[PDB]
Parts: C-alpha cells; structure tokens; sequence
RNA sequence: CGGCCGGAAAGGGGGCCGCCCUCUCGCCCGUCACGCACCGCACGUUCGUGGGGAACCUGGCGCUAAACCAUUCGUAGACGAC
RNA sequence: CCAAGCGUUGGAUUGUUCACCCACUAAUAGGGAACGUGAGCUGGGUUUAGACCGUCGUGAGACAGGUUAGUUUUACCCUACU
RNA sequence: CCUACUAUCCAGCGAAACCACAGCCAAGGGAACGGGCUUGGCGGAAUCAGCGGGGAAAGAAGACCCUGUUGAGCUUGACUC
RNA sequence: CCGACUUAGAACUGGUGCGGACCAGGGGAAUCCGACUGUUUAAUUAAAACAAAGCAUCGCGAAGGCCCGCGGCGGGUGUUG
RNA sequence: CCGCCGCAGGUGCAGAUCUUGGUGGUAGUAGCAAAUAUUCAAACGAGAACUUUGAAGGCCGAAGUGGAGAAGGGUUCCAUG
RNA sequence: UGGUAAGCAGAACUGGCGCUGCGGGAUGAACCGAACGCCGGGUUAAGGCGCCCGAUGCCGACGCUCAUCAGACCCCAGAAAA
RNA sequence: GUGCGAAUCGGUCGUCCGACCUGGGUAUAGGGGCGAAAGACUAAUCGAACCAUCUAGUAGCUGGUUCCCUCCAAAGUUUCCC
RNA sequence: AAAUACCGGCACGAGACCGAUAGUCAACAAGUACCGUAAGGGAAAGUUGAAAAGAACUUUGAAGAGAGAGUUCAAGAGGGCG
C-alpha cells in the first residue's frame, strides 16, 4: 500500500554521478554569452584559496532591520598573482557542435608553464615547444604564423586565449603552473584577435578581469570526505538503536516487483571531491601587492579607511595549513567550495544583475587578522607586546 | 620420467623437475607464466624483486578476489601479488637448471626459458572443527613444476 | 615543367596562364596488309602501383623522446586511483 | 476545466489498520507497487509448549471469550544498484 | 566526534553450504507473477570494496488444513475382555 | 618508668576541591496476584504455577487400614499403635 | 580371444533428496579478532617476528596464571638425536 | 439447469485436445486450414502481398472519414445509455 | 548463531545458617522408576530410554523402473462394493 | 537294532555359480582397527619384474628433490610400482 506520512527525499538527483571528478581543475562547463556591442575583455581568472576571516561594514539597504547598523559577514581570501598569456586558440560553430580550429602558441614559454605538459620533469630534457618556437625566428615559418590569423579571422567564430598560473610567486610546495582556456568576451573577430596577439607572452591582473561588488561564479572541486555510509553521505534518518546487523543505514531499498534496485535509492560511497559552481559571490575589495618602493617594502592590504594601521592581510601566524599571502588578492562574501590551496576557477555571471542586494555598494570600516591557530586575542605584533610588555625572551 | 614438451634438440636444452613440493599450485602458475619469455639472469633479478615486493605478479586465472597493485601495470593488468614461497620454490629450480646446464656444457649467460610447467600434486588432509560438532577437510594443494631451458642469443 | 589563384560543416587534388616542353600523330569516312588463325566450350575484361602485415635491397634527407614502477607529497585515499 | 511540478505536519489513548480529541498550518486530499517493504529492523497483536478466570463437557478437554510469560538463523555465489 | 578489536591491503595457511543450464529489462500470451519464448528495448574484456531489490535465494519429503478403512498419549455413560 | 590504638574539638590553608581512582541503594502515590522463605519446564515460559505452615473431612484397634508381588508360615508403612 | 548352430541367465541405465568411490565451480574466497604488551643485542644454526641466554618494559596479584594431592589418564616423566 | 456473473458448478448432441506434429491467428493444449515414411518438380487451402517478411514496385475501380485519445481482421483480449 | 560451545560469552541480576552447597558409597529399571508436579528427569534420546531379534512387518499412498526397427492402438463411461 | 534327520564339528570330492563396489562381514596382522558406560556395533585393504637385476658413481642443494650414468624385452613397469 501506499507511503503512510509523506517526506520530501533524501538529496538531490542533479548531482547524481557522486563520484570523484576525473579534474583536480574546474573546467568552466559554459563561458558566458557576449556581444560584439562591448568592448573585449577576459571572462575568467585562476585563483588559490588561502583562508577565511570576518569583515565589520556599515549595510546600506533600506527598510530592512540591519539599515545604518554595523555587521560581522565570514569573508574568504582567494590569492590571485597575476597570469601569463602563452597561446590563442581558435573554435567554428559546426552542426555537431563547436569544434577546435587552430591552436598558434608564442615563442617564449615559462618553464613553470613547460612543467603542465610533463609527468617526470625530473627524468625529462625539457625539448617540449623546442621546434615550435623555431617558427618566430624564420621568414617561411613566419608565412605560417601570419595566414594561421588570416584563417582564425575568416572561418573561426568563438576566440578564448591559454592563460597560465605563476606558481613560481605561490608558498605551496608545487611549482607546476596551471595552464586554463578563458574566453575573450567583447567586440568583433578581428578586433579581438588583433587584442589576443598583443597580450601574447604578457602577463594580465585581477582589475583587468574582475572589478569592485561584481557577482561572480567560483568553480572548484570539493573538499573529499573518503568512503561514507548513507546517513553519512544522503543524510537519512538514522534507525533506532535496537537494530540487529546495523542502524546507519536505509531500512528498505525499493519495493518487490519493480524488481531492480532504483537509481534514486540511497547507497554508500565516494562523498566530497566533487566538481561544484556556487553563483553571485559578491567581490568586497581587491588588495595590493607586497610593493617595494625607497627600499621600504608595504603590506597594508588590509588598511581599511577607518583604521589607517599597516597590518597587512596576512593574520599572526600567517593562514593556517596555506602560508603567508604576499600577491594582489580578491576578497568574496561567505564560503567558496573546497579545500585550503585549492586552484579556483572565478567566471564572470552568467545572468543579469538589478537587484538591490546584486547593486548594493561595500564600505569596510575593520578586517580581522586575529590568529587563527587558537582563540586570537591581538590584531598586530606591536598591540601585543603594547599590551603584554615585555617577557624573559627580553 | 616423460617431460611434457621435447626440447627442440637435446644438445642445447638441460631440463629441472620437482615432484610434491608444498606451494600454493595457484599461486605457482602465475609466477610460472610471468618467468616464461626471460632470459634466465632477467628471471633470477625478477624473482628477487617478488621476494622483496619490488616487482608483482600478475594473478590472471586464478585472480578471485586478488587485490589490486600499482606494480600490475608493467604487465597491462589490474591485479598483482609478491608471492614469497612460490618465488623460492622455482628460483631453487632455477638454480638446479643452470647446474644441469654447467654438466651438460653449455654457455650458461644465454640460457631462455623455453617451456615451465605446473601440474597438480595429490592433495594432503587434515582437519578444522567447526560449529556443532562438525569436522571439516583442510587439505593442502602441492604441486609438481618441470621446466626446459635452451641457449640462444 | 617551376610559379601565377582557391579550399574549414567532415579544408582535398581541380580551374587558368607562360615556359623548360615535343610531335603534327590522337577524332571521323576510304585504301593497305599484318599478329599462337592455339583447330565449338567455364571462372574472360576492371577499379589494382587496392587493404593489412613480416622481411630483403639500393639511394638521399632527416631526426635522439617519453611513459610506467621505485622514491617523496597529503588539497587525495579501503586497495587501486588521484 | 487544463493541471500530479512541490507540499500534505507535531501529539494524548489503542498492538491496532480504522477511530476520536488537542494544537499548528497555504493545506493538514485519496490511492498502488506479492493487501510495497522480517538473510531490513521490531515482536505490541495473533498462532505451539507453562499457568489463571468465566461459559460448556461426567471426563480428557473446547472457546470466533478475557489475562500473563514466552529462541526471529545464513550472503563469501549470479544479477540490480552504489 | 574520539578510542580499542575487526572489516580493509600484504607474507604464510586455507574450509563450507549451495549449484538442470544459467544469469540485463517493458509488454504480450502461458499452469491466470518469465532469466530463457513472441514483439520491442538493446548488448563491449577482466575485476575491487560495498549492499540487501530480485534469484517466488538457502535450511528441513508443511509442525496449519484435508484424505488414509495409518498410528500413538489420554479420557469415559463406547464395544470386547 | 613503659605504652598501642582510637574519638571529639579548634587554628591555618588550597582556583568550593576533598567517599577526588576503585568500591559503591534512584525515589514517591497507588491497582492486580501469591501470605512470607523455598521449588520448577538442563537446551525458547522463573511465574499469578508447585510447595508451604494453618484449616477441614475420610479410613483403620492388627486375623486390621493403605499399598507391593508370578509365587509363598512372602513384603513396605512398622524398631509403628 | 572370437564367428556360426543350439542351450542358460544375477543380460543392456540419465534420473530413484538411488548406493559406493572420485573430482569441480564457489575460492586463493569466509576466515586464522574473548581475557593490556611487547622491545634491543648475542649464541647455536644452511635458515630466526616465534628457540635459548642477557638487559628493559609488563601482566597473574596469596578466593593466583604459585606450590601439592583425589578421581580420570597410562609412560605423557627424564636425557640425547 | 443453478447463480448478478465467472477462465464458476452441473447436463444433451456432434467435433476436438488429451495421444498430434504441420501452414495461418505476432505469441497460445483446444480456433481456421489440413493430419505426417525419406526426397525433386508442379499447385493449392486457410491467411497474406509499405519495410521487418516470401508476394500488388497493378499508371487497380467506386465512395467514406481528420481524430489536441484516429483507425486497422473468427475465437480475442477493454466498453453503454445519452 | 557453517560458534569458543550439538546451549557458550559480557554486563546486569536471584540467594548466601538453611526447605543451604557438595565428593564418594548405596537403593529404586522401561507400561517400569523417580517427581516441592514442568508430562519434568531416567547417559546430547522421553506424552513411554537403549540394544538385538521377530523383519525384507503392512501401505488402495510418494519416487524410480535399463537396447533398436516395424504393425495395430485406447479410456476417464454402466452396475455393485464402509 | 535296521531303514530316517543333520546350515554345528573333523575330514574329503565336485560345480552351465561369484571373480575384489562381486563372492562370506572377512582372498591381506578380520570379528582386525575403530565406536559405545554397556548390551552390542564393526569397516576399508589383492597384482613391480622371468629374476631385485630395487638404480654403484659423477654432479646441484640444508634437505625433500633433481641432472647424467646403470640394470631390464620394457622404468612409455621406480618400492601403495600390470
């Protein structure tokens, strides 16, 4: 007979294939729709998650409850040094769908780029791109160089451009850079190519790209979790105790006589590490660089206008199981998707924005960069030793 | 005795044989395959590696439930283990051979296992006890392994 | 024969000119004699320098790589995998 | 009328399905899948063996009467699914 | 969420129940509930950890019910002692 | 001169912790059943079932009452009244 | 050891949850998880996670994992290989 | 004949299945055609002849019908009043 | 729960000077024993132990019933029967 | 007394019988081993070769085991071996 009290179900079945996804990078699965009426512009970035930390502001919306009061929002520091451009590649509007034309690279490439095309690099000879190289220091190679544009402009509809991460500047371990297809947005074919070229073998920041209280779209990989059980994985109602070979599971798996097991019955395996791509994470600022300028090296990124002190981002003991944030960085609201040193793919929105929460203009009055390595008291190494005087140390 | 295969001249070839010894026949069937088309110095360097789980032997026909290995894929396979007694027990063998080969006068570094073999000896009982006053068997599975070599390059 | 101009939806072997190039034949009526005329007989005649592979020659022109194991990592992990 | 996309609840008494009442709510609609679903649980109810009461039987015993206590086994195979 | 012992991976050792053939589904007809048949869906080596929908899974010639001119324990106002 | 174990009280003290581990009763108002202790279906029922002391009838003065035995100048209660 | 003519039968197997023996798949699978705990060196040796000696760390904690018997066992006692 | 009716229970007559394949009904113990030693040629029955799938690939005849649930072959496999 | 075990293990529990617990010796024997009574116990066997013989007990009831070819080929109905 | 009976016992002779899952339970260290407290229950198990001529000696290994020699018609008969 029929279900006696109804339920909602356990999970959604859009994210179905609950496996681990065969990509540590997030591919951007749909790079947004353009218009030659724009001027041309990057669609997409590479960033690496370091940490999370409050933000203290003054709300702007009226009627609400919160208007011309002070808030305590979770921010989430995703560093971003600037990237590298190595190559431009070409696609056609086909009718089995959008096909690869003609892919032309530029001499120079860094060996940190060089690294993505290698498994060994250590057992290798580096003759990667030795004979590709060749074409830009020849008159008959040039020929081709030349009417492989000539033919991108004619024929090829879709121009996105290979950018590729300095790892060289990151505090992880690896140096390995990452190397991403982003899409050039804007105007006409031939003004956009003629665009790609001239940004060819240089290096592209995060103002260029991403601006100030835009909605962005983080694409990453979740943080894996191993082999769980059902109510660890679909979160189902545990059993009661009294329960013979097992309670942490579901009691019954389909009916007799469909006589299968169903797709949407709740099983046990892989959860977390799965490719994911949470929208409308609102950008509060875009720091600086650790510039050098008279000798004096400064680092007050997180110098808000109603504080005037030179602490950087950078908390007291840098962020934890990440290291020590010293490049140009973006700042989103709330939680972004996986692990600390996560590569981050930021995309552009695919929608419209003409909201008030979508339009709303940010105003940081505080940063916290409190330790995060226990229950912080002291923002900065001289509030410290102001407060604590001085130890035996000294 | 009567081997399996004649060597193909009975010059070149010495022969090694070993009847009831007490290993594991599945277990010896599958390092037997994996030593078949080796150069006699490259199966010694071998099954010196599956005694110190350096390299693996892939379990192809008897491979019910054999976990799976990274070591497996020199092999284009999924499963693999270091069998230790079986390693011993045709490397003894080998060591007899090129004994054989020494006696019978041949150049001993260009010696290529031709045809090996492992038959099924006759099964040895004893007993396990089991719920409600039940005896069960738990007889052992030997084996007989002869082998051919033969000089070449 | 070397260049002169095209081809992208699954680019396709073609058009045209000079010259480097050699005849005056080729097509159609009519004369002139010939070729195993294999002695009644079956798989005839093609696209075929087909496709796929082991190898042996004789010439040149060219190129000297990566994957896997092993080690390490811990954004990953039952084992593999990553 | 088109219309099954998403919902359709928390409790007192009863082994109950069903019933009835309290409260909440947009609404507290009805059903099927071997009267879904025991190598999934549970064992309150029924439905072995121990006993008590009432009615019937001379008796052994009977009750579509009430009551209390009463062992819930196995997956390592094929497929399905993860 | 944590701990111990397993499960898990390895060296060595190494059983058992069970098994016509075997093993992907929808509908049809059929001994009125098909793994095999008919018409359609369709169909890609070899495998590891799990799981309990299905094999009307295993176990034991139904302990219920009926029949048998088969019984046994008990009873009595049954028949014969 | 020689003492071996207690008990009561006070001052001070510790980050209010002190039967610091271990050992080690949850309580109350009632209803049904059986007085209580004891016993029971070894391997699914420990109970309200059996027993029980107390109560109450019945038989028999021995050649007898109750019971055993194939048998008997046979036997148990009975070394009894 | 067989052909032909007669003669005689314990005369022909796929099945009987048939009898006896033998072998498969499952399967190198389930498993080898009750009671805190092992470690460094040396010796003998062809060979040591397990023997033996030392050193350390531990457990039984006198209602013991300690020393002696009764019943039962029958040479399991002891040395050497 | 009894029953609201039943792939229900009980009769008469003849024919079938059981004991029996073969061609058709996609499929099927009973329907329709027709009963069988081992084969070649011919031709039929009952059914067919867009493709599956042998055969209408006829310059077939005459009408009827449009369905946002068309319709489409004994037994027979889903319908009425209006 | 193919166990440590053809009844065991863990915690928690009943009783613990008495109708207490227990070793040996000894008495009761199968329609018999013994039973503070559950048809309980009587050597893993009890609403009648175990062993051998009667015995190959009987079964209108299950299950099986062993070579080939040719020829003929049914019945499930009448009457009587614990 | 005689004529009659005799699956025990001592001794013989025979068979249209059986030929090691057969024939006695027993072709062998069989009423043996083993099981049961006991009464009782009760198996499996034949064959190297004509003759041991049963493989000296060399060689690998800790050894089981091999490799060569050697005996024999034959080890394609190597000690549980037609």
């Amino acid at each position: 007979s029929h279900r006696k009290f109804s339920a909602p179900r356990h999970g959604s079945l859009g994210f179905l294939p609950r496996k681990r996804s065969s990509r540590h990078r997030g591919k951007v699965k749909s790079f947004p729709k353009d218009d030659p009426s724009k001027p041309v512009h990057l669609t997409a970035f590479l960033g690496y998650k370091a940490g999370m930390t409050h933000i203290v502001r003054e709300v702007d919306r009226p009627g609400s409850k919160v208007n011309k009061k002070e808030v305590v929002e979770a921010v989430t520091i995703v560093e971003t040094p600037p990237m590298v451009v190595v190559g431009i590649v070409g696609y056609v509007e086909t009718p089995r769908g959008l096909r690869t034309f003609k892919t032309v690279f530029a001499e120079h490439i860094s060996d940190e780029c060089k690294r993505r095309f290698y498994k060994n690099w250590h057992k290798s000879k580096k003759k990667a791109f030795t004979k590709y190289c060749k074409k830009w220091q020849d008159d008959a190679g040039k020929r081709q160089l030349d009417k492989d544009f000539s033919s991108m402009k004619k024929y090829c509809q879709v121009i996105r451009v290979l950018a590729h991460t300095q790892m060289r500047l990151l505090p992880l371990r690896q140096k390995k850079a990452h190397l991403m297809e982003i899409q050039v947005n804007g105007g006409t074919v031939a003004e956009k190519l003629d665009w790609a070229r001239e940004r060819l073998e240089q290096q592209v920041p995060v103002s260029q790209v991403f601006g100030q209280d835009e909605m962005i779209d983080v694409i990453g990989v979740t943080k894996g979790k191993g082999y769980k059980g059902v109510t660890s994985r679909w979160h189902t109602k545990k059993l009661p105790r009294k329960t013979h070979r097992g309670l942490r599971k579901v009691a019954c798996i389909g009916a007799w006589h469909p006589a299968r097991v169903a797709f949407s019955v709740a099983r046990a395996g892989q959860k977390g590490y799965h490719h994911r791509t949470e929208i409308n994470k609102k950008i509060y600022k875009i720091g600086q660089g650790y510039l050098i300028k008279d000798g004096k090296l400064i680092k007050n990124n997180a110098s808000t206008d109603y504080d005037l002190s030179d602490k950087s981002i950078n908390p007291l003991g840098g962020f934890v199981h990440y290291g020590e944030v010293t490049n140009d960085f973006v700042m989103l609201k709330g939680c972004v998707v996986g692990t600390k040193k996560r590569v981050l793919t930021l995309r552009k929105s695919l929608l419209v924005q003409t909201k008030r929460r979508a339009l709303e203009k940010i105003d940081l009055k505080f940063i916290d960069t409190t330790s995060k390595f226990g229950h912080g008291r002291f923002q900065t190494v001289e509030e410290k030793k102001a407060f604590m005087g001085p130890l035996k140390k000294d | 005795v009567r081997y399996s295969l004649d060597p193909e001249n009975p010059t070149k070839s010495c022969k090694s044989r070993g009847s009831n010894l007490r290993v594991h026949f599945k277990n010896t069937r599958e390092t037997a395959q994996a030593i078949k088309g080796m150069h006699i110095r490259k199966a010694t360097k071998y099954l010196k590696d599956v005694t110190l789980k350096k390299q693996c032997v892939p379990f192809r026909r008897y491979n019910g439930g054999v976990g799976r290995c990274a070591q497996a894929k020199q092999w284009g396979w999924t499963q693999g283990r270091w069998p230790k007694k079986s390693a011993e027990f045709l490397l003894h063998m080998l060591k007899n051979a090129e004994s054989n080969a020494e006696l019978k006068g041949l150049d001993v570094d260009s010696l290529v296992i031709e045809h090996i073999q492992v038959n099924k000896a006759p099964k040895m009982r004893r007993r396990t006890y089991r719920a409600h006053g039940r005896i069960n068997p738990y007889m052992s599975s030997p084996c007989h392994i002869e082998m051919i070599l033969t000089e070449k390059e």
